[PDB]
């Protein structure tokens, strides 16, 4: 296994709800969450998650990959990629 | 072996790191130790690159994760440069080591210690800093403040360290998450609770430098 490889929740549901909130938020975008279809975590300096999420862009579904930078201990949550 | 053993104060360690949002602990990890065979072996103490083990290991994936024993196996070949002179950028560029002159240091091979086994780890740790691995994906990992942590943590090993030293109950650990995560970048792992895969999964996979 690879250390610091990427490997496949409450807390991975709000950080995909957290991902679709804070790209609308830079993007002036209204996708809206509809789904965590898969998700897989990587350790880095935190933890980087890897969301596959589904949401609904202008009446339509669409699938994103979303990259979220978590540092629990500075109580930081970052987007780091968002792209379908 | 001696009771406590702790290669800070030994002047083989240099300053706590920051490895970012790129997955390369295990550069991170491998340069620890050869920071510190290299002083206990010349007398002197440097700081090597951790973006040269990351753009130069083939057989890791850059930012995506890696190995501390191919990384170690590219020093004993070819060396390493100062991490002055290969700064870390954290994301993968293609290896220049070729293009920074003659490397700082070389290695003579690389050992691993016998797995799940805590007495084979504290012997090596007392010879020199080891790399070493546990799982560090959950919660209370992430949280550390300090104290000698005994988790809760599964053994699914994610994250490669540097063990510096250990004392009656605890193994020393360098990590690479910057000063401000647990004891200024530091955890005390506890040892001795007799559980061979070590807390966290930690005497899963260790190895270290071997300098003639």
């Amino acid at each position: 296994a690879l250390m610091g490889g990427i490997v496949d929740s409450a807390e991975v549901e709000e950080l995909a709800r957290f991902a679709v909130d804070e790209h609308n938020k830079k993007e002036n975008a209204l996708l809206q969450f509809s789904r965590l279809v898969k998700a897989k975590q990587q350790v880095v300096s935190g933890i980087m998650h890897h969301l596959t999420v589904e949401v609904i862009e202008g009446g339509k579904k669409k699938v994103y990959e979303a990259k979220v930078w978590v540092q629990a201990w500075l109580n930081s949550k970052k987007l780091h990629e968002f792209s379908p | 072996i001696p009771e406590y053993v702790d290669w800070r104060q030994k002047g083989a360690v240099t300053p706590v790191k920051n490895q970012g949002s790129c997955g390369s602990c295990w550069a991170f990890s491998a340069v620890v130790t050869i920071e510190g065979i290299i002083k206990i072996r010349t007398g002197n103490l440097n700081e090597y690159s951790e973006q040269e083990l990351l753009d130069c290991d083939r057989r890791s994936y850059g930012c995506n994760g890696g190995y501390p024993w191919s990384a170690l196996q590219l020093v004993a070949q070819y060396g390493i440069h100062y991490r002055n002179t290969y700064p870390y950028e954290g994301v993968q560029r293609y290896c220049r080591s070729r293009e920074k002159g003659p490397y700082a240091a070389k290695t003579d091979g690389v050992r691993q210690v016998q797995p799940y086994n805590e007495g084979a780890l504290l012997y090596s740790i007392a010879n020199q800093p080891v790399s070493v691995v546990l799982e560090a994906a959950g919660k209370d990992f992430q949280l550390y403040r300090g104290g000698i942590f005994v988790g809760p943590c599964g053994n699914k090993v994610d994250h490669a360290v540097a063990a510096v030293g250990y004392g009656p109950n605890y193994i020393l650990i360098k990590n690479s998450w910057g000063t401000g995560w647990g004891e200024n970048g530091y955890i005390r792992i506890k040892r001795g609770t007799g559980n061979s895969y070590g807390v966290c999964g930690l005497y899963t996979s260790s190895f270290y430098p071997v300098k003639n």
